[PDB]
DNA sequence: GGATGTATATATCTGACACGTGCCTGGAGACTAGGGAGTAATCCCCTTGGCGGTTAAAACGCGGGGGACAGCGCGTACGTGCGTTTAAGCGGTTGCTAGAGCTGTCTACGACCAATTGAGCGGCCTCGGCACCGGGATTCTCC
DNA sequence: GGAGAATCCCGGTGCCGAGGCCGCTCAATTGGTCGTAGACAGCTCTAGCAACCGCTTAAACGCACGTACGCGCTGTCCCCCGCGTTTTAACCGCCAAGGGGATTACTCCCTAGTCTCCAGGCACGTGTCAGATATATACATCC
């Protein structure tokens, strides 16, 4: 048959191929089931998209049409669970909040 | 002209606007080789080495100084001492 | 053939925002950020799995791994998110 | 070569801009030796784990991911040098 | 009659509570917190009495070193009293609040 | 399935708050302490117990055990030595 | 079938902590004397440990080892202290230690 | 049924306490208290030495990733001594 | 009201960003075999709930003193500006060195099987450590 | 300075239950063998790190003057401590019931391993504008 790709039967844009791979190459257990990398994939790209979507309003907010680092500092430390997630997170050129 | 002392501390907030590093490269990095002088002779650095100890170590100390700033405020003064920076170190736990 | 995540981050964002770029640096963030996530998702899912005296790492795992990491609302909507896409797969 | 004093490269303006990003008003004189020693010591233990890991690896030149992981496995995650 | 100076008996329990090392809070009350605060994550959940008392064990180190760090921030603002400013200090420059 | 406990941060008395402050160190003590204290020592039960009642629904199991709190904490940087592991 | 911890010299056992090694998922596969120093070290951080507990139960004119002469022990010595910096030892209580501003004078 | 077998470091803990104090106790809370910090440890080291492996794309741990785990673990003097201590107990097991 | 730093608009313009090519390595499909995991049944232990006493701790109220807080004065140390000096940064050059990739070899580790001995559980005892008491000594507060 | 007094410590007394010693069993360790892949050694080679140099100019440094803030002293008053009395609920010792967690045995299905085949992602090469830097300016902040 015709060789669909994992990621686009559970619709994701991640690669739960290379998921499953560092899954079973990382020394975590024996065995890994087959809907692990499926359910870390589509986590993987929830939080991507809600980090990107608030470095975007932040990149608008300063007229600017491109994301740098500043950007993600802004949006990551305004947000109170993004911000309780990466406490202990240093951002490269993200400078501190005014 | 001269403005009043306090308002020239503007460079608070040009400061917390922008994001470039505020050390100066030669001489961080001459300190940084100096310090691993004491660890192993005739070592290399690639440059991005160099780099991600200076963005750490300035994030470090600004963090440093918000918490020393607290404890100034805490005791009812503006300046900040070296008493403030030894008791935000030892609640923090580096001391 | 350093293997990055670059290609489907741009692929998210383009979802996100379609007018809108990103840097090397700050794509270099998103990668880093995407790396530790997964380093700590997995480590806390292999905890869980030597604890119960499994060998194998399921789907399970990995949502009761992302209920103890994630905080408040992100981890209710990942959960859901994780669902709906092991739901989707099995049944196709 | 052998190397000196080069803490003193420390400056004044620069400890007083590091505190103006911290939000910092006014400063005693008796801080810029403080910082001095505290920054020497936040060094002295990330470069040693650096030199570690450089040695494990029987590497000469201390690269990036050296620093990363020598400050990862103190707490202090820095991100944008992982590739 | 005989009356002790304030701050005798506050130095005479410090050295007593600092030589001992039972636990301080009464069990019974500490037992039905813990399960009062359980009952919304869970119903009908039952303890070990050892999770209970793991519990008390972390819950009194937790305070004992909170209030460590509250009297070093008193002593800095020049007085022997603590006052809920202090708790918030120590808490907020350790990273909790 | 029981009662409904309520109104038992109270029962954190102000004498056992004296004494966790006495072995703090602490000399005098102002009178608006009780309430921040048990408003804290709240939090702090909150988190810890979030965390093993998540490892005992995991293990598929009713009753928390002393290895789940372990974890719990292990997990928040606070280790506890002497209840196995 | 002579034992490894009596050829390396050792009184804790090299055998289980090679089983430990290869059952904990670490790496594919487990060197032969990476037991045996894994087995010296923690049996080194034991006796020091204990030598310094014993001394603490000796001057409270005691003959057995209770928790509070291990947080003694630990709590009193720069390294071990650091070592476990964030470790709660249960009933091990406190170290005295009152602040000199809450003294008379 | 029949109960499961436990296992701790008790026998050896005692072994080396008959070492150092010979006429020295313990209690049950004590040795639970070491049996932990044992674990404790080896958890650790085993876990940094595993990441040392995986950052040098190696399959095996071996007594260079153990020795340079202790040095990253270890504070001040206790490095030193560990690792003369592993070092003394390995070149007795190979001459061996 | 005048001084002065501050955000706004326009012109330049380039180096980084986004897009188009070959391919080869990693992901997908199909089959096979075995062990990890789930189910059902059994059982006992340990968790919950209740009662009763008893007594030690908690709660409450009163008096008093000492510590927190506000105000005032003073002197010192920090900021601000200006002129001078220095060295960082940038753009080049050179050399050479160490890290990276490739190839071949071989030793050390996993796997399997048999033998056996060390370690864990169940008993069996006995003394270090603790509650209680008495005496002496010690800090502590008033004269 | 003494002197009366709550308060603490040492010695001595029973007295117990937890620590220390021993036997039996079985599962985990040890010894031997074989296969094979990971690791190590040697060689090449090229990128990137160290070193030098020259010039520009911006940043650091040093000095002086003024003033704002930290610090010390004093007085007030309120609110925390100490103590005596009363009231309450924790704790300890029972008992009774049952549920749930551990164990055992059996089945079966899902995951690893193998191999084949292809397509997707990644370096390489190419074309274009988003954002930085300049020049000018109205404006908002400050004294």
């Amino acid at each position: 048959a015709k060789a669909k790709t994992r990621s686009s039967r559970a619709g994701l844009q991640f690669p739960v191929g290379r998921v499953h791979r560092l899954l079973r190459k990382g020394n975590y257990a024996e065995r890994v089931g087959a809907g692990a990398p499926v359910y870390l994939a589509a986590v993987l790209e929830y939080l991507t998209a809600e980090i990107l979507e608030l470095a975007g309003n932040a990149a608008r907010d300063n007229k600017k049409t491109r994301i740098i680092p500043r950007h993600l500092q802004l949006a990551v430390r305004n947000d109170e669970e993004l911000n309780k997630l990466l406490g202990r997170v240093t951002i490269a050129q993200g400078g501190v909040l005014p | 002209h001269r403005y009043r002392p306090g308002t020239v501390a503007r460079e608070i907030r040009r400061y917390q606007k922008s994001t470039e590093l505020l050390i100066r490269k030669l001489p961080f990095q001459r300190l940084v080789r100096e310090i691993a002088q004491d660890f192993k002779t005739d070592l290399r650095f690639q440059s991005s080495a160099v780099m991600a100890l200076q963005e750490a170590s300035e994030a470090y100390l600004v963090a440093l100084f918000e918490d020393t700033n607290l404890a100034a405020i805490h005791a009812k003064r503006v300046t900040i001492m070296p008493k403030d920076i030894q008791l935000a170190r030892r609640i923090r736990g580096e001391r | 053939r350093k293997e990055s995540y670059a290609i489907y981050v741009y692929k998210v964002l383009k979802q996100v925002h379609p007018d809108t770029g990103i840097s090397c640096k700050a794509m270099s963030i998103m990668n880093s950020f995407v790396n530790d996530v997964f380093e700590r998702i997995a480590g806390e899912a292999s905890r869980l799995a030597h604890y119960n005296k499994r060998s194998t790492i399921t789907s399970r795992e990995i949502q009761t791994a992302v209920r103890l990491l994630l905080p408040g609302e992100l981890a209710k909507h990942a959960v859901s998110e994780g669902t709906k896409a092991v739901t989707k797969y099995t049944s196709a | 070569k052998v190397l000196r004093d080069n803490i003193q490269g420390i400056t004044k303006p620069a400890i007083r801009r590091l505190a103006r990003r911290g939000g910092v008003k006014r400063i005693s004189g008796l801080i810029y030796e403080e910082t001095r020693g505290v920054l020497k010591v936040f060094l002295e233990n990330v470069i040693r784990d650096a030199v570690t890991y450089t040695e494990h690896a029987k590497r000469k030149t201390v690269t990036a991911m050296d620093v990363v992981y020598a400050l990862k496995r103190q707490g202090r995650t820095l991100y944008g040098f992982g590739g």
